[PDB]
């Protein structure tokens, strides 16, 4: 049959036995915190129990990115239907569990910051396509850097108009100022070639997005074609990762759950075997018995006020 | 459960303490003829060459 | 024969280190042998060498 | 001994795993006689008769569970006793120098068990065997240390098993020490070769595989500088290889499979670190290969693609 193990304190050691007792447990025999190896301390146990908790901050981490919602359930026993399939009659390979969910941890952080990375750049790289197309069009000059045009994005065309203030009192009329409503408005205010970094100056400190090219990708003749080659490159390695996020969702939202009700045993496992000098001070009692295999189910469903169970 | 029943428990008990220990004290002892000889054949090789 | 029962695994226990302290104890001299009988070894060769010059 | 060992009947008694209570015995009486030094020169002899079952009876316990007390190889009294003395019969041989580097050699894929058994035991008696009979194996004075462990590490992925076996730790403390005593040697022997020369060793044999400081941060940075004489002619080489096996002999392709994974990540790191390299992507067309490998088949492919392409979109575009 499979061992089973108890803690209590000495005060209800007598209440604990008889209810043991009840419930058809047999070899009772009452021990000390040292007898058994397993049941003994170690600052191993210590690490373990660390082991466990960096288990649970990885489901929490895997839990909210998935979008799949939190999850109780909070089983240790094989009596309920969830509990008998997900928590494995067969006691804890520690090394295995944390293997298993630290390699998977890893590699969602991973796609996590690379899908990001990619999400900015697209949609970026969208909206100053067409930006930059009104402003080359408006050509055979702007494909070069010998007339200087400042594209750019602004969210308020109230903010644009302060903007044309300033630039005229200190700037004079060099200015040409042209507006397209966008999705944004488009802004353009064009300049000369040596007054660049003072317009831009003005630019900054009402906050728009008047650079004098807006997109990086520049490098065929003219900008607008390379751009277009990105923002196709882009699109499709978003939905490539999104294919991976499902993959993996898939595979791992049950098995989370799994692995959550087996944490919850774990813990319960190092503290019954005292895992700490604090538990020892607590619980100065660890006793023994033998529960038949059928039987294994309603007893660790029993959780006394104090006592907690591990079978194997 | 009942005296009968405690030193079943205990007899099973003390038989697998004491049979681990046997073998755990077993190896250390085994590894102690292996490590011997291949320390007294090291020891020897470098002082046999200098002899030489 | 509960608490009776307790006593012997307690003493069990501080046995079952003790046996392994003692093969520990063991294994250490076991080491300074190997050192003492490997210096025994080269005074028994080096008269082996003296042999075969005297042969000689 | 010598003698019996040939003979058939007493063999085929070992042999046996139909019948217990023989086999146990035998495998006893074999190890007691391997504890006297001279008999394991003519045991070792014979070496390729009762080791695979030695191997075969840890294989049963691992892959059968941890709770049957039917008498058997696993939990059960009998159990934790009949894979001890088989490991017991191993350690022996591997103690001498030249047999411990014959061993890995010859039962290489059988000695990767051992890691299996480390983890799924709860039982020290067979733990601490597994370990030290490891430790034997990689030691100094074994001949030509520096291989044994390079296939491990490399091709059996030794270290990251280790490591995480590291925090499961129970009594005895010659287990404690064996597992430490591991750790650091198998970390110091992959380190202590150069950066360049690994780089290039795999280059050059067309056999790309991952290990941990491969991949490490600071063994790219220093590398950068060194592939540069032609526009980064390492880099391009890496890029030129790549770009051959997804053509030719196809990708998800078992060789073909290994030698991508590793290439797509060896490139990324370049990638991030300096952004010279976007060129020779664009120049090679290795650039259009990353883009057909985000749709091919398995994690794996796409994974690596997918990190290779968005490292190099990044600096494209801010």
């Amino acid at each position: 049959m499979a061992l089973v193990q108890f803690y209590i304190p000495q005060e209800i050691s007598r209440d604990s036995a008889y209810t043991l007792g009840q419930l058809g447990l047999v070899q009772f025999r009452d021990l000390n915190s040292k007898v058994r190896a397993f049941q003994r301390t170690f600052v191993n146990e210590i690490r373990r129990l660390d082991n466990v908790e960096r288990q649970y901050r990885y489901f929490y981490s895997l839990l909210k990115k998935h979008d799949i919602k939190l999850y109780e359930g909070d089983t240790d026993k094989y009596l309920d239907g969830s509990g008998e399939l997900y928590v494995p009659p067969s006691g804890s390979v520690i090394d295995d569990y944390v293997r298993n969910a630290s390699y998977l941890e890893e590699r969602l952080i991973q796609m996590e910051d690379a899908t990001d990375q990619i999400e900015v750049q697209k949609n970026d790289l969208e909206q100053y396509r067409f930006i930059l197309q009104s402003g080359d069009e408006f050509i055979a000059a702007a494909i070069g850097a010998s007339v200087n045009y400042v594209t750019g994005v602004i969210a308020r065309d109230k903010v644009a108009t302060l903007e044309q203030i300033l630039w005229r009192v200190l700037r004079g009329n060099l200015f040409f100022k042209t507006v397209e409503i966008e999705q944004n408005a488009f802004i353009v205010f064009s300049h000369g070639d040596l007054i660049i970094k003072r317009i831009r100056k003005i630019a900054e400190s009402l906050d728009a997005n008047l650079y004098d090219v807006d997109s990086s990708n520049e490098g065929r003749s003219q900008q607008l074609a390379k751009v277009n080659k990105n923002l196709s490159d882009l699109y499709t390695v978003l939905k490539t990762t999104s294919t991976t996020l499902e993959s993996e969702l898939y595979a791992i939202a049950k098995e989370l759950d799994s692995w959550f009700q087996d944490v919850t045993r774990e813990k319960a496992i190092f503290e019954i075997l005292n895992k700490s000098n604090y538990d020892t001070n607590r619980k100065i009692l660890i006793a023994e018995g033998w529960i038949p295999r059928d039987e294994l189910a309603t007893l660790q469903a029993r959780l006394g006020e104090m006592i907690a169970r591990l079978g194997i | 459960l009942t005296p009968n029943q405690v030193n079943d428990e205990l007899n099973k008990m003390q038989a697998f303490i004491r049979k681990e220990a046997e073998e755990k004290a077993k190896e250390i002892q085994l590894k102690a003829d292996q490590e011997y000889e291949i320390e007294k054949t090291n020891i020897v090789r470098n002082e046999t060459n200098n002899i030489d | 024969s509960q608490k009776n029962g307790i006593a012997t695994l307690l003493q069990a226990e501080k046995e079952a280190h003790e046996i392994v302290s003692k093969a520990r104890k063991y294994r250490q001299d076991k080491l300074k042998q190997a050192k003492t009988d490997a210096a025994k070894e080269i005074d028994s060769y080096k008269i082996q060498k003296d042999k075969e010059l005297k042969e000689f | 001994v010598e003698k019996l060992l040939k003979n058939n009947n007493l063999i085929n008694i070992l042999q046996n795993i139909e019948q217990m209570d023989t086999c146990y015995v035998c495998i006893r009486l074999l190890q007691e006689l391997a504890v006297i030094p001279e008999y394991r020169d003519v045991i070792w002899l014979h070496e390729k008769k009762f080791m695979p079952t030695l191997f075969k009876i840890l294989q049963r316990a691992t892959d059968s569970q941890l709770a049957t007390r039917i008498v058997a190889t696993n939990s059960n009294h009998l159990g934790i006793q009949l894979q001890y003395h088989s490991l017991l019969l191993i350690w022996l041989l591997t103690f001498n120098p030249v047999f411990a580097n014959e061993l890995v050699q010859k039962y290489l894929s059988d000695f990767l068990d051992l890691l299996k058994l480390v983890k799924i035991t709860i039982k020290e008696k067979v733990s601490r065997l597994c370990i030290s009979i490891i430790l034997q194996c990689c030691s100094t004075r074994v001949k030509q240390h520096k291989k044994v462990i390079k296939q491990l590490l490399l091709l059996g992925n030794a270290l990251p098993t280790v490591q995480s076996l590291s925090e499961r730790k129970y009594s005895d403390e010659e287990l404690r020490q064996d597992i430490s005593n591991l750790k650091e040697i198998l970390e110091n022997e992959y380190q202590e070769l150069t950066s360049f020369d690994e780089y290039v060793a795999e280059l050059d044999s067309k056999l790309l595989c991952w290990s941990p400081p491969h991949v490490d941060n600071g063994f790219w940075s220093d590398n950068i500088d060194e592939f540069k004489k032609d526009n980064y002619k390492i880099f391009r080489q890496l890029i030129e290889l790549l770009q051959a096996k997804v053509r030719n002999g196809d990708v998800n392709a078992k060789q073909e499979k290994i030698i991508i994974q590793v290439a797509l990540n060896d490139i990324t790191h370049v990638v991030e670190l300096l952004p010279e390299s976007i060129d020779v992507l664009d120049k090679t067309g290795g650039k259009a290969d990353i883009m057909e490998l985000l749709n091919h088949s398995d994690s794996r492919v796409k994974y690596e693609a997918l990190k290779a392409t968005q490292a190099i979109i990044g600096y494209t575009f801010k």
